[PDB]
């Protein structure tokens, strides 16, 4: 009956059209704040020094950028890893300048989103669920601190963290290969199988599920009316789809367990996309993919080339020419 | 005028007395800006009829 | 710039406050089994 | 220019920009928040918060 | 920037176009029940 | 006007989360 | 009390030159049979302004504040050189080395941004004739150079430059190139500047000078892609001075 | 009128010899005993007006001296060039392997 | 094509005496290469000065040429500049100077051999890409 | 000739919009 009782009440109601809860304390306005800070950088920010040289990046719309190539630049190398909030600059037009917008949105995007997480196992608590769905968005949300905060942590440097834009990401991707042979390292495998995979299972369980539904209604209407919300009764056959698909392989290569397949359907791109989110935290550290380069030779010593030294062509071409200008001594040591 | 054969009562010359005219208030003394001289289906603003004035 | 960081600071306080109390506010019996 | 609006804002008091610009030639000044883009912002804001009310109501 | 200036009527027609459309069905759906 | 349209149609998009959301047919059970 | 290096880190303190103390109000004087030099110039600018384009007929626009944005980054600093005497009395500073130049982006109202190299490089100053005292009334007049603010290597955002890079517009095949020539054609810019030191405090006994600088120089041209700016720049400096 | 400078400065002996007054200390290892002591004091003294000067640097041992000698036909002098001699490139010209 | 003496067969000094290694010493020496000199000068490049490199030719023009067996050898004791100017034994691994690079302190004379027969032998199997650097990887 | 560029859309837009208006109303005039 008291106002703090009250407030508690409200905050961790489950009437509420969008659930609050304490997690959303925090989420609702970090989130804000990234999101309006995102939309006016996207659109209108001057040009960024993210290398540090003199040299701004135009990014946004409104200084020659459409939605491809525009992108939230990060701020300086000049900056490194240093806290740069705005009460940090001598103008706003100085922290524009070197790529303040990035910091703030990032970090206030790493918050919220984290509060996601806990937002979702608040929530499955209030409704007397399960609560290991946060588990599952736990891989999406260490694969973002990876590009956005761990892999800055071990170069140095936030102007080396993902941009935020289409074109910037692809940009990312290309470095990445040059200098950690991503491409060869197995976490970053083990991804690729996490989210082809996910891909397969998704048509495959859609598939099945597809193929089995019950005839409840004539040709003239969606199949989708066969079912009602909250209908007790399954509404597809799970042994002819366990017939179909035990014989399109063998019988014990097919789930009949519903709870089972399903975590199936949980576990596969979950933990693949762990490993691929621990294969960019670990190559913030440099411990990069396999290096074949020059491993075949020939009894008197020719290279023998493979395809990992084409690979290495490729790679030595985008190494040298990234950041052409930030460069001064012979190795980019990070 | 006004101003122009008041310098020239000064005595300065004619380069003088019209070099004194401020560039803005010749330029009000030019049809161009008058707001009469349009069409309806012209449009955009009035650099885009005779352009951008540069000098008097 | 100042009144900024100061500004930004109380709003950041007062906003971690909320969710320190919230959870210390008996959020074990918030559930809709058993309560305590 | 074809300025329209632009003018309304000079007619009462609004006449800098947050670029450091006046419409009356002088560089170098702060309007504070009440210039051309925070008139704008203003509005955009304004406009949003009408929205929701119209909804409720 | 020097842009394609068909793009904008592209874009527009791309849009309204199959809008348009989709909303034609709803609302002749919603006035069926 | 290239900027107008991209910035017109991710308005469109916003738009049109609010009204997924807050105006959805209610889902109803059985 | 003498500061430490973990006592400055952080502080904005290592952009600023040493001040002299407000009773430094000396004289040093000057035996033409000794020589001299400066062990230590300082420079630090305080205000960045830019010379504006009139447009119009006969107004020459004025110098217009600027915003810097660059940050804590702009004073010369650790100079030194020759500080002769000539057969008039007159003193000449001749610069040798020393950090001389620190590229600096100010911005106009509008949001225009002008990146320059301020520097003193080779810089030659002079003193009046018959000076024999170095005073709070003392002026070196000087003029110095300003080398391109990118060098020969600089490739620009398609891939273009002068000591390395490509030499067209290889986006645009057939494109002819007769327009494109002015931002193909990269060019080194070689440019003089003009300085003045006033000097206002003078330690007699320690040989540390200080005072105030004006210096008037080019901006950045992006090797010959756009034409210059004049820029005016003003500040304080610090130097002391030791018998060679 | 636009032309690249070092692109002319090929067309030029600085294309066919080491230029005493330009090209970047590197070079000087191509011939026996020139690197690092005579380079490094060669490139100090530029610029030169005939390729003879060298033999005139103070301090010269008469041994430092036969080795100039035996290399002046690998020289060169043509008029500095601003874009190869600013930003310290004689020293560190960008390139390394 | 293989390991034959032809290409094992390497100069001892300057007179133009040469010397074949077996396949036993090449590979020893480049191991022992790998051990103590692959840090600065995988490929034949040096990582810290760059301008200098492991290729014949260079070895050739450097003063005490090195190009062979013997310049080779004493260049390990006693290291000089390019122009032999001065000594570097201090900035640079030798025997003289085992004592602050504790690599060098159990190298044998036999082990100085095939460390200069392999840096030798390689660019007759490379080629351009012993000392040519990334462009011929 | 030297036309205006807008006016393609102008006169595009000018038709397709009030037209839709009226063939929406009648659509759902008729399904009723
Ligand atoms: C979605 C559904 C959910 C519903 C949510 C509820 C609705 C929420 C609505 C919020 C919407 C917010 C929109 C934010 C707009 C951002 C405005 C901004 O950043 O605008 C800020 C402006 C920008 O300032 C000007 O910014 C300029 C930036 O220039 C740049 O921009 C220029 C114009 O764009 C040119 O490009 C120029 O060349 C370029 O450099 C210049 O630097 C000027 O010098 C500088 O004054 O700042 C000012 O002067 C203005 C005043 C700020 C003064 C700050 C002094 C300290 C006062 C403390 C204020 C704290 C805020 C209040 C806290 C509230 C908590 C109780
Ligand atoms: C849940 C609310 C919340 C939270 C957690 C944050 C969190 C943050 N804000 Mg944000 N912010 C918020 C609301 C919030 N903000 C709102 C509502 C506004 C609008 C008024 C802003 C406007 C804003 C600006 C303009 C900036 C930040 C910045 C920051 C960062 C530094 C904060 C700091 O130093 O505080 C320190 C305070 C404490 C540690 C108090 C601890 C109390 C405990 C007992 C941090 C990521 C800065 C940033 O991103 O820098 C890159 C920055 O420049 N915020
Ligand atoms: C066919 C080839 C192929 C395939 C299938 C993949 C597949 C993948 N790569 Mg590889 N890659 C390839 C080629 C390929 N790559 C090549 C050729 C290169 C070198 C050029 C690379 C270089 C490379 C790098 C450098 C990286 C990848 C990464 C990835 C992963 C991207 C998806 C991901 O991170 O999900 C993870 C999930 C997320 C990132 C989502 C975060 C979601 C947040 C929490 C919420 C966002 C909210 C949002 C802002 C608003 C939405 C709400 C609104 C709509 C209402 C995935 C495993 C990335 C990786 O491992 O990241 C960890 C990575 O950084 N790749
Ligand atoms: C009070 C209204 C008003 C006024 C006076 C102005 C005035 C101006 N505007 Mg703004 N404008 C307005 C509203 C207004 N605007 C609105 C609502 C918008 C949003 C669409 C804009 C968007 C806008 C833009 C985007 C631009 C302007 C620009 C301009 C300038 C030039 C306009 C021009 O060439 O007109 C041309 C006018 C016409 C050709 C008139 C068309 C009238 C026809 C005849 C239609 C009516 C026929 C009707 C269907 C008959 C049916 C009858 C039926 C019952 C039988 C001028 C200062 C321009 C400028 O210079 O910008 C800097 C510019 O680029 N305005
Ligand atoms: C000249 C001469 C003489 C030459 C000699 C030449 C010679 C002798 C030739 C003769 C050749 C001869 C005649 C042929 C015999 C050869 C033979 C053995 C063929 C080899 C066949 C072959 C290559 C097979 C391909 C390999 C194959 C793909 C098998 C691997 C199995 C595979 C990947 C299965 C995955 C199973 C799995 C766990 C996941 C499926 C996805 C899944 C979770 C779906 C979701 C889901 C599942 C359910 O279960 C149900 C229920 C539902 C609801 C549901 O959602
Ligand atoms: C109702 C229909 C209208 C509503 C649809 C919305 C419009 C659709 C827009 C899509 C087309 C966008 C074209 C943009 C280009 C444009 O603006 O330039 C306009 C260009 C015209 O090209 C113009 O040519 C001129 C001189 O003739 C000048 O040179 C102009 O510069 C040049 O732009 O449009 C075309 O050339 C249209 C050609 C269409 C043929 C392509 C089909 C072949 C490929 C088949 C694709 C099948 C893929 C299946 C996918 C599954
Ligand atoms: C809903 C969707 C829109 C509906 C369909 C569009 C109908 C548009 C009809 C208007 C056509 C606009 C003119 C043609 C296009 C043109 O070039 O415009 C283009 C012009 C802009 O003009 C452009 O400006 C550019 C620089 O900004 C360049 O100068 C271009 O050359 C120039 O074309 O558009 C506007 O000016 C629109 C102004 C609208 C306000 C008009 C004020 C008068 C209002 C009073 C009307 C009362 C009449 C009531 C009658 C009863
Ligand atoms: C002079 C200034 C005066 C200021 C006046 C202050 C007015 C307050 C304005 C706020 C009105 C709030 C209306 C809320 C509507 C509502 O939800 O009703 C719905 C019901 C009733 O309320 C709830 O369900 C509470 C849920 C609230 C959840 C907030 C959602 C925002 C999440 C962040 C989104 C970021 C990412 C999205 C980006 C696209
Ligand atoms: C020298 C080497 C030595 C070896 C070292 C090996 C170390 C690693 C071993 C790890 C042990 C794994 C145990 C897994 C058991 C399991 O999860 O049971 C849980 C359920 C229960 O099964 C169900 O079992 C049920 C009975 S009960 O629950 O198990 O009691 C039954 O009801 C049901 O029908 C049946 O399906 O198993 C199944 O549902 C199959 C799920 C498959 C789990 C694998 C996920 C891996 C994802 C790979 C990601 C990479 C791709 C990118
Ligand atoms: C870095 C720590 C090095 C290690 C380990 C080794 N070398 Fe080296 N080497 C290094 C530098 C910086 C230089 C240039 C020295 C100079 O100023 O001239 C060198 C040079 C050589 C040379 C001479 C090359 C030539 O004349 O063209 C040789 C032959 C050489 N170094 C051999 C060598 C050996 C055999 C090593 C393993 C014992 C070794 N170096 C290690 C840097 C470094
Ligand atoms: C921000 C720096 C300048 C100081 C701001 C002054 C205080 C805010 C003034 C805003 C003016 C609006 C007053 C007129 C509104 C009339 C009241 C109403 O009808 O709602
Ligand atoms: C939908 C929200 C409206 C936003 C309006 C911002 C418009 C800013 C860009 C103006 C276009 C600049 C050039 C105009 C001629 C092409
Ligand atoms: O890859 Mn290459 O390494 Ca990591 O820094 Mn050195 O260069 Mn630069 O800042 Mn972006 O990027
Ligand atoms: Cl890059
Ligand atoms: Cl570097
Ligand atoms: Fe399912």
């Amino acid at each position: 009956a008291n106002l703090w009782e009250r407030f508690c009440n409200w905050v961790t109601s489950t009437d509420n059209r969008l659930y609050v809860g304490w997690f959303g304390v925090i989420m609702i306005p970090t989130l804000l704040a990234a999101t309006i800070c995102f939309v006016i950088a996207f659109i209108a920010a001057p040009p960024v020094d993210i290398d540090g040289i003199r040299e701004p990046v135009s990014g946004s719309l409104l200084y020659g950028n459409n939605i491809i190539t525009g992108a939230v630049v990060p701020s300086s190398n000049a900056i490194g890893l240093h806290f740069y909030p705005i009460w940090e600059a001598a103008s706003l037009d100085e922290w524009l300048y070197n790529g303040g917008p990035y910091q703030l949105i990032i970090f206030h995007f790493l918050l919220g989103a984290s509060c996601y997480m806990g937002r979702q196992w608040e929530l499955s608590y209030r409704l007397g669920m399960r609560p290991w769905i946060c588990v599952a968005y736990s891989a999406p949300l260490a694969s973002a601190f990876a590009v956005f905060l761990i892999y800055p942590i071990g170069q140095g440097s936030f102007s080396d963290g993902m941009p935020l834009g289409i074109s910037g990401t692809f940009n990312f991707m290309i470095v990445f290969q040059a200098e950690h042979n991503i491409l060869m390292h197995p976490f970053h495998q083990l991804g690729v199988a996490g989210v082809f995979g996910g891909a397969l299972f998704c048509a495959m369980h859609g598939s099945l599920v597809t193929s089995s539904l019950i005839r409840e209604t004539t040709e003239t209407e969606s199949a989708n009316y066969g079912y009602k919300f909250g209908q007790e009764e399954e509404t597809y056959n799970i042994v002819a789809a366990h017939g179909y698909f035990g014989r399109l392989i063998f019988q014990y290569a097919s789930f009949n367990n519903s709870r089972s397949l399903h975590f199936f359907l949980a576990a596969w791109p979950v933990v693949g996309v762990w490993f691929t989110a621990l294969g960019i935290s670990t190559m913030a550290f440099n411990l990069n993919g396999f290096n074949f380069n020059h491993s075949v030779i020939d009894a008197k010593g020719n290279v023998i080339n493979t395809w990992a030294d084409i690979i290495n062509r490729a790679n030595l071409g985008m190494e040298v020419m990234h950041e052409r200008n930030a460069h001064n001594f012979p190795l980019d040591l990070a | 005028n006004r101003r122009v054969q008041a310098s020239l009562a000064s005595g300065a010359t004619l380069e003088e007395a019209w070099s004194a005219i401020p560039e803005k208030l010749a330029f009000y003394d030019y049809i161009g800006n008058n707001p009469a001289k349009g069409g309806l289906f012209r449009t955009g603003p009035m650099n885009k009829g005779d352009g951008i004035a540069q000098a008097w | 710039m100042e009144t900024l960081k100061i500004t930004v600071y109380i709003v950041v306080t007062f906003f971690v406050l909320l969710f320190v109390f919230g959870f210390l506010s008996g959020d074990p019996a918030r559930n809709p089994k058993r309560k305590d | 220019q074809g300025m329209f609006v632009l003018p309304f804002m000079a007619r009462l008091g609004v006449t800098g920009s947050w670029s450091g610009w006046s419409i009356t030639g002088e560089t170098g000044i702060d309007p504070g928040f009440w210039s051309f883009e925070g008139v704008a912002l203003a509005h955009i804001v304004l406009s949003g918060l009408l929205f929701l009310a119209a909804c409720w109501h | 920037m020097e842009v394609n200036q068909l793009g904008l009527i592209a874009t527009a027609l791309f849009v309204l176009v199959p809008s348009v459309f989709l909303i034609i069905l709803y609302v002749q759906t919603e006035s069926q029940q | 006007m290239e900027t107008i349209t991209y910035v017109f149609i991710f308005a469109c998009i916003i738009a049109l989360f609010f009204f997924a959301i807050f105006f959805r047919e209610p889902p109803r059970i059985t | 009390q003498t500061l430490t290096y973990d006592d400055i880190v952080g502080t904005g303190l290592a952009n600023k030159c040493p001040t002299l103390d407000d009773t430094a109000r000396g004289a040093y004087p000057i035996d033409s049979s000794q020589t001299y030099r400066i062990a230590r110039l300082c420079l630090q600018p305080t205000t960045f302004l830019v010379k504006e384009e009139p447009k119009n007929k006969r107004q020459e626009a004025e110098f217009v504040p600027t915003k810097l944005v660059t940050r804590e980054t702009t004073s010369l600093d650790q100079i030194q050189g020759e500080l002769k005497v000539n057969s008039d009395g007159s003193l000449t500073f001749v610069e040798e080395d020393g950090i001389d130049f620190q590229p600096v982006t100010v911005q106009m109202a509008g949001g225009e941004r002008i990146p320059l190299l301020f520097t003193v490089k080779n810089l030659v100053a002079s003193t009046q004739p018959n000076v024999t005292s170095i005073t709070t009334s003392t002026d070196f007049k000087g003029e110095f150079n300003v080398p391109s603010y990118r060098t020969a290597n600089f490739l620009d955002p398609k891939g273009r430059g002068l000591a390395s890079g490509y030499d067209s517009a290889i986006a645009l095949p057939q494109a002819k190139e007769e327009e494109l020539a002015r931002a193909n054609v990269k060019r080194f810019s070689l440019t003089k500047g003009q300085i003045s030191l006033n000097v206002a405090k003078v330690d007699g006994r320690t040989g540390e000078i200080a005072g105030t600088f004006e210096s008037e120089q080019l901006s950045d041209d992006d090797m010959g892609a756009h034409e210059p700016h004049e820029v005016k720049i003003q500040g304080v400096f610090y130097a002391s001075i030791e018998p060679a | 009128e636009l032309v690249n400078v070092v692109d002319e400065k090929l067309g030029t002996a600085y294309g066919e010899k080491i230029d005493l007054n330009n090209t970047n200390i590197a070079a000087f290892i191509q011939y026996r005993g020139l690197y690092p002591t005579l380079a490094k004091l060669i490139v100090k003294n530029a610029p030169y007006e005939s390729v003879e000067d060298v033999l005139n640097i103070p301090g010269l041992t008469e041994r430092q001296k036969q080795i100039l000698r035996e290399n002046l036909e690998h020289f060169t002098v043509t008029e500095v060039e601003t874009a190869l001699v600013e930003g310290g490139d004689r020293y560190n010209n960008g390139l390394y392997k | 094509a293989e390991l034959t003496p032809e290409v094992l067969t390497v100069p001892l000094n300057s007179e133009g005496k040469t010397i074949t290694l077996t396949e036993k010493q090449y590979l020893e020496g480049k191991r022992l290469f790998q051990y103590a000199c692959a840090s600065c000068h995988v490929g034949g490049i040096t990582k810290t000065n760059p301008s200098l490199d492991l290729r014949t030719e260079t070895l050739a023009l450097a003063t005490p040429p090195r190009d062979n067996i013997e310049g080779l050898v004493d260049y390990m004791k006693n290291p000089t500049t390019y122009d032999g100017e001065q000594e570097i034994a201090e900035v640079h691994p030798s025997l003289r100077s085992a004592d602050i690079f504790p690599k060098m302190r159990n190298l044998t004379e036999k082990d100085l051999v095939a460390i200069a027969g392999h840096i030798l032998v390689e660019p007759k199997i490379l080629g351009d890409k012993w000392g040519g650097g990334k462009v011929y990887y």
